[PDB]
């Protein structure tokens, strides 16, 4: 669980980065599909999967647009993702595994993107939120 | 695990741009903060109480630069690495116990640090041959197992 | 999180094999330290882990009485296992991936032991619940 | 890896004393169920949408039953998995992209089923040979 520590520490960092979102979100998903070419098969429905690509840009506002409504529910992640939960979990059948490949791919990013802000602290809160909204996310496999 | 010349030229130069005495304490320290279990195979390396301590920590630094001079010889050397990780494969395994799920981590809190210090010249073409790198590190690291 | 269905059956289930949770206990202790003998060192500084260990046996009692008092804490594993948490996760810095094998070995000897109980549905719950249990033991990590 | 003599004997003898015909069916089924993400890799099995549906559902049922066939195959050449498994492997982690995660937890799932049949011949050491086998299997699958 997320202590009124962590809670503080994401809120703060994101208060930091949230201006760059899209970009965040085009990087991070961006290179889960080239680092983990295993979830490229998820997104074969677009033909053109580059990084950067037109649509890996739009998904990745999207991704970031879903990271931002975690933090606004973020004292229950639980309920607050729970829509976002039912198509990954049970429509899509996302393998969990992935979701760890794309918080790894987001962690990469905020630490390119703001190493000074991105401090060791910061990494085990944003961790530790981020494995919430996993387990959110995994709320309606079984 | 096959290599083209322009993944080995990749390798090189990110290993090769950084300073070894900076990646390796932040790494392993990442590591034990963020993966806190593994401090349980430090035992004999001091204070690990909180972030400060390890960060503070200069038994967990040194060992976090010998941790990078280890990579090093899969760098230069990098159709070999099975085989010259056989030994550390066995102090993992054998000293330490280390579940090979922790090797991972280890390699994710690297390129985090990696990442940090590269800037946007650690592109995502260049992440995935990285992550391909450590990939055979890490698989040559549980063989043993 | 555990659905109405999912706490009926773990419930039930515990209902029907309590009265064997000392058996249950030592053979699923037992088998993890040989199945997995990674985990032996987490209990060297007792004098016997041989097969038939009196210590060995005793402490398969402790554990299913940890089950027990999950499964009468089952609607808020977080609070009920928080001491728990703080012994393994924090003060033996056990490693989370043998909370899944300890997990994975209780259901192997419930199945053996239960074979008739132990359904399908009887499996998706318990292993739900065992990850709970594993999720709240991992409470007090960072 | 290395096998003694008794290891050989005991894995033979724990695949002889089963029916590939019930254990197949049960050790996927489960996997489906417990674990249902997996489910994205049968999309052409019919129907999977409920645990009554899998586990009635014979084309599920006959994979599961190719799989044990595809473990005797190992049973029978415990020195050289890697090898035998070279296309299963490329298969499962190329072709299907099927994340190695998931290769431990059929494996477990199978575990569970042979302990409920096996009773208490499937004692610890019993059960701490098989899974080194498993194992060797899972890696086997694995990438590269
Ligand atoms: C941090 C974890 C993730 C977050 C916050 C997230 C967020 C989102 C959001 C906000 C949507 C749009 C919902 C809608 O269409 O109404 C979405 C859709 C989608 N997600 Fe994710 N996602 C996550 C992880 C993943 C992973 C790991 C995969 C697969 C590897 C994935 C695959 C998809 C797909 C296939 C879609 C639908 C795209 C389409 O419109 O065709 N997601 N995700
Ligand atoms: C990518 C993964 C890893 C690599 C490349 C790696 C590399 C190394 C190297 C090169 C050494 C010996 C250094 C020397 O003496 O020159 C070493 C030792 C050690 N490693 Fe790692 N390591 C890995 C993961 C881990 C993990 C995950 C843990 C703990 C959970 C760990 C704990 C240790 C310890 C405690 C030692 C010292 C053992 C001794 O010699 O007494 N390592 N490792
Ligand atoms: C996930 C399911 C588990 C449950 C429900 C559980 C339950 C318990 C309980 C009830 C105790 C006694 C606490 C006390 O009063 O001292 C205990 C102690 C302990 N557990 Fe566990 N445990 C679990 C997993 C593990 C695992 C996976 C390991 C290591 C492989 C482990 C290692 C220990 C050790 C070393 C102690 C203290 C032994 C001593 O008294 O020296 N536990 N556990
Ligand atoms: C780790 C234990 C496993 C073993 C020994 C195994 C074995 C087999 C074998 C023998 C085949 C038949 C090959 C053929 O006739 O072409 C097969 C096919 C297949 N396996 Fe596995 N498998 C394992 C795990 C898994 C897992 C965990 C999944 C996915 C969750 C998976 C998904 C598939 C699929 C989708 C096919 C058939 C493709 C098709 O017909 O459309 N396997 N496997």
């Amino acid at each position: 669980s997320l202590s009124d520590k962590d809670k503080a520490a994401v809120k703060l960092l994101w208060s930091k980065i949230s201006k760059s979102s899209d970009a965040i979100g085009n990087d991070a998903l961006s290179r889960m599909i080239v680092v983990y070419p295993q979830t490229k098969t998820y997104f074969a429905h677009w033909p053109d999967l580059s990084p950067g690509s037109p649509h890996v840009k739009a998904h990745g506002k999207t991704v970031m647009g879903g990271i931002a409504l975690a933090v606004s529910k973020i004292d229950d992640l639980r309920a607050g993702l729970l829509d976002l939960s039912e198509q990954h979990a049970y429509k899509l059948r996302v393998d969990p595994a992935n979701f760890k490949i794309l918080s790894h791919c987001i962690l990469v990013v905020i630490s390119m993107m703001f190493p000074k802000e991105f401090t060791p602290e910061a990494h085990v809160s944003l961790d530790k939120f981020l494995s919430g909204v996993s387990l959110a996310l995994s709320e309606r496999y079984r | 695990v096959e290599w083209t010349d322009q993944e080995r030229a990749t390798i090189s130069s990110i290993f090769g741009s950084l300073d070894y005495d900076d990646i390796g304490p932040k790494a392993l320290s990442r590591c034990l903060i963020v993966y806190p279990w593994t401090q349980r195979h430090f035992g004999s390396f001091g204070n690990l109480y909180n972030a400060e301590a390890i960060i503070g920590n200069q038994k967990v630094a040194a060992h976090g630069i010998k941790v990078l001079h280890g990579l090093d010889r899969a760098v230069k050397n990098m159709d070999n690495i099975k085989e010259i990780y056989a030994e550390l494969s066995i102090l993992h395994s054998e000293k330490l116990h280390v579940d090979p799920d922790n090797f991972k981590l280890l390699a994710d809190c690297l390129t985090i640090v990696v990442a940090a210090k590269m800037g946007s010249g650690f592109n995502p073409g260049t992440q995935a041959t990285f992550q391909k790198f450590l990939a055979v590190v890490v698989s040559a690291l549980g063989k043993q197992y």
